């Protein structure tokens, strides 16, 4: 609920990051969007 | 006539989550796109 420079697995980025309501399934750890850009993450020390 | 954007309001509250999934408009906001309100409201023309 922050704004910061995150870096998950070495995908650097800046943004807000919150709990989704996004159902990834095992094998997924990154979900994107339209404009090609990685919108939702899997956080590796949790799995949330 | 159907319109979406319509250059009015968007909290910062509202697009995060499942939202800016399904809605494109939100998709091109995350990129600098921008539609503005026309300068006459609807009731204005509507009064003319
Ligand atoms: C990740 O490793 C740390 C350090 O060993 C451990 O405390 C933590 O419980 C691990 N993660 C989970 C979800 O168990």
């Amino acid at each position: 609920n922050k704004c910061v420079n995150f870096n998950f697995n070495g995908l650097t980025g800046t943004g807000v990051l919150t709990e989704s309501n996004k159902k990834f399934l095992p094998f997924q750890q990154f979900g994107r969007d339209i404009a090609d850009t990685t919108d939702a993450v899997r956080d590796p020390q949790t799995l949330e | 006539v159907t319109l979406a954007d319509a250059g009015f309001i968007k909290q910062y509250g509202d697009c995060l989550g499942d939202i800016a999934a399904r809605d494109l408009i939100c998709a091109q906001k995350f990129n600098g796109l921008t539609v503005l309100p026309p300068l006459l409201t609807d009731e204005m023309i509507a009064q003319y």
